């Protein structure tokens, strides 16, 4: 008696590899903040009068 | 309101109009002081009092 692995084996299937999408996390970006544009203003009439 | 017209000379005419106007006010956080439609800051908070 001899064992399954002894004798040469020869894949009959067309293997196919399937590498699913790795998921992705997507972080806030801005490229101005609301603060930056409001503070690219030379003047604020709000901080001058007060 | 004017003086009257005296030849060669400086008068001082005074004039005394009440005025009551509905402004919209403004603040914003700490809501400490307030601003008036017309813009004058007054420095109290909106919510203070006894
Ligand atoms: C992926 O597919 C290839 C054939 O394209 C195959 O040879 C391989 O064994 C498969 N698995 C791995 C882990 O590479």
């Amino acid at each position: 008696q001899l064992s399954r692995a002894d004798i040469t084996t020869v894949s009959t299937f067309i293997d196919l590899n399937i590498t699913m999408l790795e998921d992705h996390e997507f972080v806030p970006l801005e490229v101005y903040t609301r603060h930056e544009i409001k503070d690219s203003g030379l003047l604020d009439y709000t901080e001058v009068q007060r | 309101y004017n003086p009257s017209r005296v030849e060669a000379f400086h008068r001082y005419g005074t004039t005394v109009n009440c005025i009551v106007e509905e402004v919209d006010a403004r603040s914003v956080y700490p809501y400490d002081e307030f601003v008036l439609a017309t813009g004058d800051f007054v420095y109290m908070s909106p919510f203070y009092g006894y």
